[PDB]
């Protein structure tokens, strides 16, 4: 589909900003610290994200923010668009199944 | 290229559309119906870019039918128009724009008749009468000249006939047949097709 | 002209009581390269008119040749008439406009000083033909850097003396050298008065770089 | 009017290696187009206590790369509990430049001193390649001094001789290159430490101009 | 052609003495063809608070609807009527959320303070640039004409009815000199005691 | 810009608006778009105002020279052909001319449509301009050869008013003209606002 | 709620899924403009602290939009910033960095440092690759003494005793080069900054209106919004005061509002 | 590449009266974002009964003014009489259309008394089309100035108003106010306002200072 | 856009053309004759780009009339076709190309009927029958199917009517009226226009 | 495959003036893109008996201009019955280049000796400007030796000293410039005559390369 092609060159970069930042941190750790630090942080992030609200309810992700160091940092991402005020919410069971990988 | 027309009366909304589906220089289909039955009281006149028209019209039609099935009562014409505008705007802002021109007509037992104009940019506007396509340029003048707020059904049909005769007289493209439908408090009634052999 | 090639930096002119003074650097830059660092971008048209150009130096030489030939011919005539600086300004404006209309303009911005009949003249002729007279003028980056100071001083004191005008022009040259990549340390002060056109030799600016150590 | 120009350093960076250290040098002019945004900038960015780098190209790109490499090198040195090697910093710069060669442009040369190999000079031009050179020159103005450094470079030069050679080469580049100018900033890195000096005005070596009388 | 000129539009807001006024045109048309002479560009965002949007009609409607969504949620959570400054901040945030592809509209907000009843007028840029001025704010395809009329006509401490006269004259004379704007003008005069809505007679050309 | 011209039994009726717009801004609201070539010949102004005015004035002087030399008034077809030739020799130069040559000659009432493209065609009803579609519709619905002068005036006024109503670049006043065997006359100049008040 | 087939949870952040609209509209024919502020902002480092300056004219296209615009933004009690370029971009950048610095100070419990704000600004601007047009002059007096920075939209900074930004920056910088002294006095620094801003105002079309000042020192923060008013509107000669009944109306709708 | 035209700003305005023809313009010559000079009136007097204002590209304005002066001298030499305002307008239209494919980037407004002693204002476009009006504004701020002229001089959109004939003092006050507003909202206007009043006695020049940038 | 058609019989050449002159989307003229009388025995069916058609057709017509006046005898249809091709090629190669599609028909007392096809590139080709415009695509198949070398005049008119009916059925543009003319040994005879109301 | 490339000289031309003559020099490489079409070409085109010129830029354009100027100068000298002046040849070259600056590209420097002004060196770069210089360098490879010639040029150099200086600068240019190469061709013009020498192989001055062992 044409949706794969980014509409803006900066769109692809800023849409995955958190993923890219985590990837850069993991790369720096692997380069300097070693394999243990990226694996440890990946496990911690997985454990923290595994416990949260269901997809149709907005989660706080407080522990994730603390681990990622964003608990005291605010960017345009946090203010410009509020995930709480989604304005678009699907069927609860549909979203849960989508997250679980069935859909 | 494809012409739509809608006239709203005191208790009815008369709509019509040509029956020509042309590819390149040949009219592949001469009985192509462009009216989509949203519900028992709402019609959606959709024209535009090849596949966008049918896809969008059927998507909105199935959404309205789903609303009827789930709630047990049909969407109001205003609600249907707003829903269509929202979906068109969302899709057009996205990476899969729908280049479709819409003319939603419906009757409400509380609000009465309603005709809604929508361009490919999803700009909703309720008007007593409206038209789409290049023939709108030739026909809107006649509508302005001869339209009366308290226009009878037969007078509305006569005004529609005047517009179609003007299209045959001036418009370059040939549109021999026009499918005409009316929406009353009793439902959607199909009228005799106006033909110019 | 289509490719400026060797270009001029800027010419600043200001009129005082008794005449006009103009200044220009001695640099002709191919691109960012200095290359020619001893050319003169100021010419003496006649005993009461001076001229400085910024842009293609080949076009400046062409104008030099043409104007010198006109002055020589008029002197040969010997009828007691002289080309006033305003006449030279009008002729240059017409020539530039014609060249622009022919889609082959001369790429120089010209500053015309002069002093005739006890009246200081300071003209501006652009590439396209925009012509006007102002108490102070500046071409290229001059209009952005030096023109502010000149205009402030003049609107403060409407009429300056020769020494005041020279000091202000030197300060403007220092500022341009500080904040213009195409500028050069050596410049040329040319002044026209009742005596005639006097073009001074190569002069350098008083550089100051204490802020370099301040950080 | 004169905006939308990404600030480019437009440096003439130079690094010469002597017995037991490396001498670094650069100008102090950053031009946004032809306007001198900064005339006393510091182009010698320290990466570690005894490792420096010279930035050429886009100012933002070089600054970001230098900051990232400084952070990585500090973390690495803390981890190893050893003074970082110049080759390590050069490798980090090379990796950053090669990974984002199509995204950022940055011509950076790294010079410093480490206990193992002593004074080293590494050059990382645009593209992401790394090579050790006895003397490395980069930037817009480096093109005008290639022959001079080739002819006037010797083997076994002393610290003061290397400082003088760098000063002369840089001064020639500033004189010839429009994008280069300001003051000469030098940084001699050795085992004892890094000593930095700024040459301004008369301190900058002067070379006689032709000054042909007819011109 | 400019995207704003695609659908036209012209919105003006003026300030008086303990009163505020907002006016807009009523023409909706694609390029040169007119469609309706009743399009609404001023939307109520509270009792003594209105926002007028000029620009692309679809963007105008989308911005109005999303702003109403956010406003309703905000008033439900807080339980108080929104302040004009807070509404301006909300609109700025909404517009900046679409910075790189913007909503082609330049809203202007006019209303009285729910508590102090102090007049407040402001204008927003394409990407949500707050701009509060005590004299007047205009937006549309006839910005120059509206600016000229407002500068030549506006006076401090205007009487509500004569404030209406001034704003109506400015809007009429501005739209009469613009092709893609006109076909009637709607004026809302907002005061603490009441609000007056008036439709003016204008050239239908 | 909308121009209206149709030839009925008693002559030729010529009508036009008076709005000139430089882009969105309305440059003027009183421009006379009916260019009077001769006491018996007149033309319209659609598209480039300067081009139409200059070329129609050139045609007027050429027609006067023709009358002086041949001692006979130039026919409508001849004048239209000359104008077509002049605008065709400058084809592809960006000229934007749309005009209708209305006059009465030995043949009778004459109406020719001439544009910068080059084509020149005679007909009963014509309309050129941005709002020409709306006037076309109104006139075609209301046109009839066996029409009284007052009815023709009303039809032209209504067509121009509707064209101004639906077109953003059309407006001002309806410059109504009537061509007769004895020469054209200026019928009226009705403001569009007054017409809106009257009809509505 | 939404209508059918909404799978992914909402993705908070910037929404760039709107540029296809722009491409289609431009292809149809030939983008509207936004306020660029036609700014002239300047700052100096004097003996006791920092003096910032700005004009109060905001221009949309070539028409003056705002005659009184605050271009000196608050970052912290000891740190202030001046904005040039796109108005909204500078406003949002300064507000975001101010909030981040407020959080940092609250966590640390000590006054924020100018270097921290400069680092955050330049890092964000580089991240956005200069698409955010924010020509910023950052000044403040932290524990390490006064500091002045010039941050470009692309993410390049430079610490200098005096900096200028905006379209009228060249005139102000010429004034500085002409009349700058190391270790100036408060009055001398204020006068120099005022002269630079006035030169930019009178020599640049984009700059005009009033002069803003902000004196930052280890003792006091002096924000002077109406520091100088060089240009003013002339007196209106004729009265075009419209009387009641001048304008004819068509409809009347009086809606009383409860108190 | 090479661009033969640049916009140097400038705003012109002419008001016609029973026995006067005011031709007013600003003195701001500004190219790009800089100001070339603060003293450059855009109105040049042709005869004792005609004043022409030129705005736009300065070089084209100067060339057109010089050509107009030369043509006026030629007409005086040939017909042994001074050209009338309508004749000047027609000649200017022909001259402008002569260079149609390389159009003059000049906005021309001719204001002066006609043969009957009545103020005549002719507005021109770059191509050459012109018409007679009672008042007109040209240049950068034409859109800003025109609405107030329509409201006041034309008494448009003014219900139940007295159509008082336009007096000289009222015209001068209106001109000053409109140009003050233009200087306020238009960056290409300011500095000074040159007002040329063309009456049967002669041409009077008045200068009013406007606020600088 | 503009349709030409020509059928050559044993002793005649039947030609016809639509009468629509359209600008943008409106038919400015519905009785526009596209046949130019070259001489008493030769016709020139010319369509193309606005002003090029009329100018070229009239230029060639005046040249043929000049030849008649000077020599006293008319040009042969072959000679007229060759002259037209030469002039069209010369103009096309020059700085003022004529984008005109020509269909020359004529009768010669010695050679008999002759139909000539010419494109805007001035490539002459004699054919028993030919057509121009977008309708040629739809009509050449019918001509190939139902054409006979010894086709009577009435059968030729019937085949022309079949072609025009196909144009009405499939062609997007409306072409109600067609001007029909025939060229015999007695001269050019104007036949009743085929109309499709 | 590697065609459609106009043959450009890609020279490094040099002319140094001494007391009583001028020393000329240039390389011998002409590259059509990157292929060396000619490696022993003669870039020193004699205009008269005692006047030479150096061609830089498009080979065809420079050759045609040189032929035309030679024809004109020969005719002029025959008419005047006097040995032509170097300034006359420089003026002819300047006029030809300025007339067709938009049609042909030719960077030509003219050096020679005449009885009146002795040894003279004139440079006529692209654009059609003419200026007299004590030493003039042009061509693609001249950029790499600007600093070297600036630093190592003295006043009052002898004929042999000028020859050595030209050889050194040219050799540095050939070493650094890819478009320059071949052999060094020198032509010392004086009152006695023009004596030409070609330096090849070991004759070309050799400058020690860094040759850092790790590299």
């Amino acid at each position: 589909k044409n949706e794969l092609l980014p509409s803006h060159p900066l769109e692809l970069s800023e849409k995955n900003f958190q993923l890219n930042q985590d990837k850069m941190n993991f790369s720096t750790l692997r380069n300097i610290q070693g394999l243990f630090a990226p694996l440890k942080l990946q496990m911690e992030f997985k454990a923290v994200q595994q416990v949260q609200r269901l997809p149709f309810l907005s989660s706080s992700n407080l522990s994730l923010d603390v681990l990622r160091g964003n608990d005291e940092t605010i960017g345009f991402e946090d203010i410009l668009n509020d995930p709480s005020q989604s304005e678009v919410m699907g069927e609860p069971h549909l979203m849960v199944e989508y997250k679980l990988g069935l859909l | 290229m494809e012409y739509l027309i809608g006239i709203q009366g005191p208790d009815y909304v008369l709509v019509a559309s040509d029956r020509v589906a042309a590819s390149n220089i040949v009219q592949m289909k001469d009985d192509h119906d462009k009216m989509f039955k949203m519900s028992e009281k709402i019609l959606l006149l959709c024209v535009g870019e090849a596949g966008d028209t049918v896809q969008f019209a059927e998507y909105i039609q199935k959404n309205v039918q789903l609303y009827k099935m789930r709630n047990g009562y049909e969407l109001s014409p205003t609600a249907a128009a707003n829903f269509t505008r929202r979906n068109l705007a969302d899709c057009l802002r996205s990476r899969t724009p729908y280049h479709v021109n819409l003319l939603l007509a419906g009757y409400d037992e509380h609000e009465g008749p309603a005709l809604y104009y929508m361009d490919y940019l999803a700009a909703l506007a309720k008007a007593p009468f409206a038209a789409h396509g290049y023939g709108a340029f030739l026909t809107l003048s006649i509508l302005d000249r001869y339209y009366t707020p308290t226009i009878s059904r037969e007078r509305a049909v006569e005004l529609l006939r005047k517009c179609l005769e003007e299209l045959q007289k001036r418009f370059i493209l040939n549109l021999p047949t026009f499918s005409v439908r009316i929406i009353d408090k009793n439902g959607i009634h199909d009228l005799d097709n106006i033909s110019f052999p | 002209t289509q490719n400026p090639m060797v270009t001029g930096t800027s010419v600043l002119g200001v009129k005082f009581e008794g005449g006009v003074v103009i200044a220009a650097d001695m640099l002709g830059s191919y691109g960012s390269l200095a290359r020619f660092r001893n050319i003169s971008r100021i010419m003496r048209v006649n005993n009461s008119t001076m001229l400085g150009a910024s842009g293609d130096y080949a076009d400046f030489q062409y104008l030099k040749q043409v104007l010198g030939q006109m002055v020589i011919d008029e002197e040969l005539l010997g009828d007691g008439h002289s080309y006033s600086p305003r006449a030279i300004h009008s002729w240059l404006t017409r020539a530039m406009y014609s060249r622009r209309s022919k889609m082959n303009p001369l790429w120089n911005t010209m500053v015309i000083g002069g002093y005739a009949d006890g009246e200081s003249f300071l003209g501006y002729v652009d590439m396209l033909g925009v012509a006007y007279e102002a108490p102070s003028l500046a071409t290229g980056y001059g209009a952005y850097l030096a023109q502010p100071l000149l205009r402030e001083v003049l609107e403060k004191q409407p009429v300056l003396s020769q020494t005041e005008a020279r000091d202000l022009v030197e300060r403007c040259m220092r500022v341009l050298y500080y904040r213009d990549a195409r500028s050069y340390n050596r410049f040329q002060i040319a002044t026209v008065t009742e005596k005639g056109v006097e073009i001074e030799g190569p002069l350098s600016t008083e550089t100051n770089w204490d802020i370099a150590h301040m950080i | 009017d004169w905006e939308s120009r990404e600030v480019s350093t437009g440096t003439t960076i130079m690094a010469v290696q002597f017995d037991g250290g490396v001498v670094l040098g650069a100008d102090s002019r950053t031009t946004t187009g032809s306007y001198i945004a900064n005339r006393v900038t510091d182009k010698l960015t320290p990466i570690h206590d005894r490792i420096f780098c010279c930035r050429s190209g886009s100012a933002a790109d070089t600054q970001a790369v230098a900051d990232a490499v400084t952070y990585q090198l500090g973390f690495h040195s803390i981890e190893l509990n050893e003074p970082p090697l110049v080759h390590t910093a050069a490798s980090l710069f090379k990796e950053m430049c090669y990974r984002y060669r199509e995204d950022l442009m940055a011509g950076i040369i790294i010079a410093g001193w480490d206990p193992q190999e002593g004074g080293q000079v590494y050059s990382v031009p645009m593209g992401g390649m790394m090579v050790r050179q006895s003397f490395a020159i980069g930037g817009s103005g480096s093109s005008y001094i290639y022959g001079y450094v080739d002819a006037t470079y010797r083997e076994g030069m002393t610290k003061e001789e290397c400082l003088q050679f760098t000063a002369n080469a840089l001064a020639l580049a500033m004189e010839r290159d429009g994008s280069s100018g300001g003051v000469i900033r030098l940084a001699a890195i050795a085992e004892s430490g890094v000593e930095r000096q700024v040459l301004l005005g008369d301190q900058i070596p002067k070379f006689a101009v032709a000054t042909l009388p007819p011109a | 052609m400019s995207i704003m000129s695609y659908n036209g539009g012209a919105v003006m807001a003026m300030k008086g003495k303990n009163c505020v006024a907002i006016a807009a045109d009523r023409r909706f048309g694609i390029q040169a063809q007119m469609v309706t002479t009743d399009f609404q560009k001023i939307f109520p965002m509270g009792d003594r608070l209105y926002i007028g949007l000029a620009g692309l009609a679809t963007d105008v409607q989308t911005v109005a609807q999303r702003l109403k969504f956010r406003l309703n949620l905000y008033e439900l959570k807080e339980g108080r009527q929104i302040k004009p400054y807070t509404l301006m901040s909300m609109v700025a945030n909404l517009l900046y959320e679409k910075r790189f592809g913007p909503y082609y509209t330049e809203p202007v907000i006019a209303g009285l303070d729910p508590k102090t009843f102090k007049p407040f007028i402001c204008s927003l840029d394409l990407i949500g640039c707050p701009m509060v001025t005590d004299d007047f704010v205009v937006s549309g395809t006839c910005a120059e004409q509206m600016y000229g009329m407002c500068e030549s006509l506006w006076e401090p401490n205007m009487d509500p009815d004569h404030l209406f006269e001034t704003i109506s004259q400015a809007m009429l004379n501005a739209v009469d000199r613009d092709a893609v704007s006109g076909m009637g003008v709607i004026v809302h005069i907002i005061e603490k005691d009441k609000i007056t809505t008036r439709t003016l007679k204008a050239r239908m050309d | 810009t909308t121009t209206l011209a149709f030839k009925f039994r008693h002559g030729v009726i010529v009508a036009a608006d008076s709005r000139a717009t430089a882009g969105a801004y309305i440059a003027s609201q009183t421009v006379k778009k009916v260019i009077e070539i001769n006491p018996y010949l007149l033309g319209t102004m659609a598209g480039g105002a300067a081009d139409c005015s200059f070329w129609e004035r050139l045609l007027a002087r050429q027609c006067r020279i023709y009358e002086l030399r041949n001692k006979e008034r130039i026919s409508v077809a001849a004048a239209s052909k000359l104008l077509a030739n002049m605008v065709y020799q400058y084809k592809g130069m960006g000229l934007s001319m749309g005009t209708m040559i209305c006059g009465w000659d030995k043949r009778g009432p004459g109406l020719y449509y001439v544009d910068s493209e080059g084509n020149r065609i005679s007909g009963a009803t014509f309309s050129v301009g941005s709002g020409s579609v709306y006037a076309y519709g109104v006139m075609d619905r209301g046109y009839s050869y066996d029409l009284e002068v007052e009815q023709a005036y009303d039809l032209a006024r209504r067509a121009i008013y509707q064209a101004t109503y639906r077109d953003a670049y059309s407006g001002g006043a309806v410059n109504l003209y009537h061509v007769r065997e004895d020469g054209w006359i200026r019928v009226s100049s009705d403001n569009v606002a007054d017409l809106h008040e009257k009809y509505s | 709620m939404a209508a059918v087939s909404v799978y992914a949870p909402p993705v908070g952040g910037f929404s760039f899924d709107n540029c296809r609209r722009n491409a289609v509209l431009e292809a149809d024919f030939a983008l509207p403009k936004v306020r660029k502020t036609g700014t002239t902002i300047a700052g100096v480092v004097y003996k006791d602290g920092i003096v910032l300056g700005a004009d109060t004219r905001a221009t949309e296209g070539m028409v003056v939009a705002d005659k009184n615009c605050s271009k000196i933004h608050f970052i912290s009690p000891n740190i202030y910033c001046c904005g040039a370029g796109t108005a909204a971009d500078t406003d949002m950048t300064t507000q975001l960095i101010s909030s981040n610095l407020e959080l940092h100070s609250l966590s640390t419990g000590r006054l924020p440092r100018v270097v921290t704000a400069n680092r955050m600004l330049k890092q964000m601007l580089f991240r956005y690759q200069g698409y955010i047009g924010a020509a910023l002059v950052l000044g403040g007096v932290d524990v390490t003494g006064p500091h002045l920075y010039s941050i470009y939209p692309h993410g390049s900074t430079d610490k200098l005793p005096y900096v200028t930004m905006g379209s009228g920056s060249l005139a102000a910088m010429a004034v500085f080069e002409d009349k700058f002294r190391p270790d100036m006095e408060e009055e001398e620094a204020k006068n120099l900054v005022s002269e630079a801003i006035a030169a930019g105002i009178f020599n640049d079309l984009g700059s005009g209106s009033n002069i803003d000042l902000c004196v930052i020192s280890k003792n006091k923060l002096d924000f002077l919004r109406p520091y100088t008013v060089p240009n003013k509107k002339g007196t209106r000669l004729g009265r075009y005061r419209c009387e009641k009944g001048t304008t004819a109306v068509l409809t009347e709708k009086i809606t009383p509002l409860e108190i | 590449r090479f661009s033969p035209y640049v916009f140097n700003g400038g705003t012109i305005l002419a008001i016609a009266g029973e026995d006067f023809a005011i031709v007013a313009s600003d003195t701001r010559l500004s190219e790009g974002f800089s100001i070339h000079t603060r003293d450059s009136p855009k109105c040049y007097k042709l005869t004792d009964k005609t004043v022409i204002g030129c705005s736009g590209f300065h070089g084209d304005c100067l060339t057109l003014t010089k050509i107009i002066e030369a043509r006026l001298k030629m007409y005086k030499h040939s017909n042994n009489k001074a050209m009338t305002t309508g004749a000047i307008a027609a000649m200017l239209s022909t001259i402008l259309y002569s260079r149609r494919f390389f159009p003059y980037y000049v906005y021309n407004i001719i204001g002066g008394l006609d043969e009957e002693g009545k103020g005549a204002v002719y507005s021109f476009d770059p191509v050459g089309s012109y018409q007679r009006d009672s008042f007109k504004a040209g240049g950068s701020a034409s859109a800003m100035l025109q609405p107030l002229l329509d409201n006041q001089v034309g008494f448009k959109n003014m219900q139940n108003v007295e159509h008082v004939p336009l007096s000289l003092d009222r015209a001068m006050r209106l001109v000053k106010d409109v140009f003050i507003s233009a200087a306020e909202r238009d960056v290409y206007t300011g500095d000074a306002l040159r007002i040329c009043i063309v009456t049967k006695e002669g041409i009077r020049e008045e200068t009013v200072s406007l606020r600088k940038d």
